[PDB]
C-alpha cells in the first residue's frame, strides 16, 4: 500500500539531510583547512550557487516529470556525493565554484523528492504522508545541527571530520534512493491558474520572502565569522542553528493550530512579520556583541517561518493536488530570478562587491521595503 | 598619473622566504586596490595577490594561496607582500599595480589596473 514507498522515501530524506558539517561551513573554509579568505568566499564562490540553481531549476523540473521522479532522486544522491567529495578534497577558488554549481544541482533536484510520493501513494494517504516526508527531513536537519555542536565542543573534532561524517551520511542516503518503486504514472506527461488574482498576491509575497530568506541564510555564517572569528574565539553555530530550526518548527505548528480568518489577518500578520525580520536583521548587523547576533538570527528565522507558513496556507487552500507542482515551481522560479538579480547587483564581483559587514544593512532595508510596499493606499 | 614604486626584491634561496614592498606614492589611497602581478620569461603576466585598502579585503591566486600573505602598512602607505616558502617556480619579475575602487572592477584581470610599477625581479634560485 503506502508503507514501503513511504518508509524508503523518509529514510532517504532523513539520511540525506543529516549533514553535521553544514553549520561550520565558513569556519571550515576560511581556516587552515582551505586558507580561503572571507572576501573570496563572499564575493566569488558563494554567488555561484544562486546562478547554477536558477539555470538548473526548470530543466530539472521538466526532466523529473518526463523521467518519473526516481531517476532524478538518484541524480540528487550522486550530486550529494560529488559535492561533498569536492568539498573535502577540492582546493582553491576554482574548485569551490564547481562545488557551488553541484550544490545548486543538488537543491534543484529537491523537487523530485517531495513530489515523488504523490505519484505512487493513493490519494487517501497523500494528505498525511506529505507530513511524514516533511517532518523526517526537518528532524534530520535539527538532529544534525545539534550533533555538530555536541561533537565540536565535547569531543574536539576538527571541521574536516564533520565533513567526513556528512559524506558518510549522504552516501547512505543515496543507497536508499535505488529502492523506491518506479512510479507507473506522473502528473502531466505520463498521466495558467494564476488567473485568480489573490493567488497572485500571495505568490508574490511568498516569492519575495523566500528570496530574502535564501539570501540571508546563504550569507549569515560569514557575518558570524567576522564578528567572532573562529581562529581565536568560541563559535556556537551548531547549537544556534538547531535552536533556530526548532523555533521555526514550533512557529509552523502554532500557525497550523491557531484558527483565525486569514482572509482578514493574513496581510496584517505578513506586514508585522516582515517588519520583525527587518528589525532583527538590523540588530544582527549593527551590534558588535556576538550573542545579540545569534538572538537576532533566531528571531529572524522564527518570524520568517511564521510568515511563510501563513503564505503557503493561503496559496494552497484552493489549488488541486495537480496544480501544486506547477504553481510552486513557478513561484520558486520567480524567487530564484529575484535572488539572482539581487546577488548580481550586490554581492557579485561584477557588481557592487559589498563585504559581508554591509550586506546585511541592504538585506534589512530590503525586508523593510517588502513590508512597506504593501501598506499603501491609505487616504482617498 | 599616480607613481608606484616596488622595492625589496632580488635573489632568494629555493624554499626560503622574502618580503616585497610596493611604496605607492603621489596621491591618497583610502579608496584603492593594490595588487601584485608577475611575468616569468616566456609567460604572460600573472595575478599574484590583491588588497582592497578600503575594507581590507584580500584576494590571492591559487598558486600562492597560503604561501604568500599581503598586508597594508597604513601609517606609511607601503603595501607589503610576504612570500613564505618560495619555490623554484616562483622565479619571476613582480609588478605592483593599482586601480581606483569603482563599480564592476575585475580584481584578477591585468587589464583593469591603470597604474603599474617598474617591477623588481625575484630570482628564486635553487642550488
Ligand atoms: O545550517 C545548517 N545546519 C544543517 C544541518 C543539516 C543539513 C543542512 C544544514 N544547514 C544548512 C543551512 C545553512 N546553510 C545555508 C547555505 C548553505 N550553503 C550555501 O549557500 N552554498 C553551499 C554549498 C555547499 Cl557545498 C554546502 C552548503 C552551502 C550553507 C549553510
Ligand atoms: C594553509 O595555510 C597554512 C599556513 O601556515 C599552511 O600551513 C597549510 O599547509 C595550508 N593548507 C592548505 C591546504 O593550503
Amino acid at each position: 500500500s503506502w508503507i514501503y514507498p513511504t518508509v524508503i522515501l523518509c529514510l532517504f530524506g532523513f539520511f540525506s539531510m543529516m549533514r553535521p558539517s553544514e553549520p561550520f561551513l565558513i569556519p571550515y573554509l576560511s581556516g587552515p583547512d582551505k586558507n580561503l579568505t572571507s572576501a573570496e568566499i563572499t564575493n566569488e564562490i558563494f554567488p555561484v550557487w544562486t546562478y547554477s540553481y536558477l539555470v538548473l531549476l526548470l530543466p530539472v523540473f521538466v526532466l523529473t516529470d518526463y523521467v518519473r521522479y526516481k531517476p532524478v532522486i538518484i541524480l540528487q544522491g550522486i550530486s550529494f556525493i560529488i559535492t561533498w567529495l569536492l568539498l573535502l578534497f577540492g582546493q582553491g577558488v576554482k574548485t569551490m565554484q564547481v562545488v557551488e554549481f553541484f550544490y545548486g544541482m543538488v537543491t534543484a533536484a529537491e523537487v523530485a523528492y517531495y513530489a515523488y510520493i504523490y505519484s505512487v501513494v493513493s490519494p487517501e494517504h497523500y494528505q498525511r504522508v506529505s507530513g511524514y516526508c516533511r517532518s523526517v527531513t526537518l528532524a534530520a536537519y535539527t538532529a544534525g545541527s545539534v550533533l555538530a555542536q555536541l561533537l565540536v565542543s565535547l569531543a574536539n573534532m576538527s571541521y574536516f571530520y564533520l565533513n567526513v561524517i556528512s559524506l558518510a551520511s549522504v552516501s547512505v542516503a543515496f543507497l536508499f534512493s535505488l529502492f523506491l518503486p518506479m512510479p507507473k504514472k506522473s502528473m502531466f506527461f505520463h498521466a495558467e491558474c494564476y488567473s485568480s488574482k489573490r493567488l497572485f498576491y500571495w505568490s508574490l509575497w511568498w516569492a519575495f520572502a523566500t528570496a530574502g530568506f535564501n539570501q540571508v541564510l546563504n550569507y549569515v555564517q560569514i557575518l558570524w565569522d567576522y564578528k567572532a572569528p573562529s581562529q581565536d574565539s568560541s563559535i556556537y553555530n551548531g547549537a544556534v542553528e538547531a535552536i533556530a530550526t526548532f523555533g521555526g518548527a514550533v512557529a509552523a505548528f502554532a500557525v497550523g493550530y491557531v484558527k483565525v480568518n486569514w482572509d482578514l489577518l493574513g496581510e496584517l500578520a505578513l506586514v508585522v512579520f516582515s517588519v520583525v525580520n527587518a528589525g532583527s536583521l538590523f540588530l544582527m548587523h549593527y551590534t558588535a556583541n556576538i550573542w545579540a547576533c545569534y538572538a537576532g538570527y533566531l528571531i529572524f528565522k522564527s518570524s520568517y517561518m511564521l510568515l511563510i507558513t501563513i503564505a503557503v496556507f493561503q496559496i494552497a487552500v484552493n489549488l488541486n493536488v495537480e496544480r501544486y507542482a506547477l504553481v510552486f515551481g513557478i513561484n520558486t522560479f520567480i524567487a530564484l530570478v529575484i535572488q539572482t538579480i539581487m546577488t548580481v547587483i550586490v554581492v557579485d564581483q561584477r557588481g557592487l562587491n559589498l563585504p559581508v559587514s554591509i550586506q546585511f544593512l541592504v538585506y534589512g532595508s530590503y525586508f523593510a521595503v517588502i513590508a512597506g510596499i504593501f501598506l499603501m493606499r491609505s487616504m482617498y | 598619473q599616480v607613481q608606484l614604486v616596488e622595492s625589496g626584491g632580488g635573489l632568494v634561496q629555493a624554499g626560503d622566504s622574502l618580503r616585497l614592498s610596493c611604496a605607492a606614492s603621489g596621491r591618497t589611497f583610502s579608496n584603492y586596490y593594490m595588487a601584485w602581478f608577475r611575468q616569468a620569461p616566456g609567460k604572460e603576466r600573472e595575478f599574484v595577490a590583491a588588497i582592497r585598502l578600503s575594507y581590507g579585503s584580500t584576494y590571492y591566486a591559487d598558486s600562492v594561496r597560503g604561501r604568500f600573505t599581503i598586508s597594508k602598512d597604513n601609517a606609511k602607505n607601503t603595501v607589503n607582500l610576504r612570500m613564505n616558502s618560495l619555490k623554484s617556480e616562483d622565479t619571476a619579475i613582480y609588478y605592483c599595480a593599482a586601480a581606483e575602487d569603482r563599480w564592476a572592477l575585475a580584481v584578477r584581470t591585468a587589464t583593469t589596473y591603470n597604474y603599474w610599477g617598474q617591477g623588481t625581479q625575484v630570482t628564486v634560485s635553487s642550488h
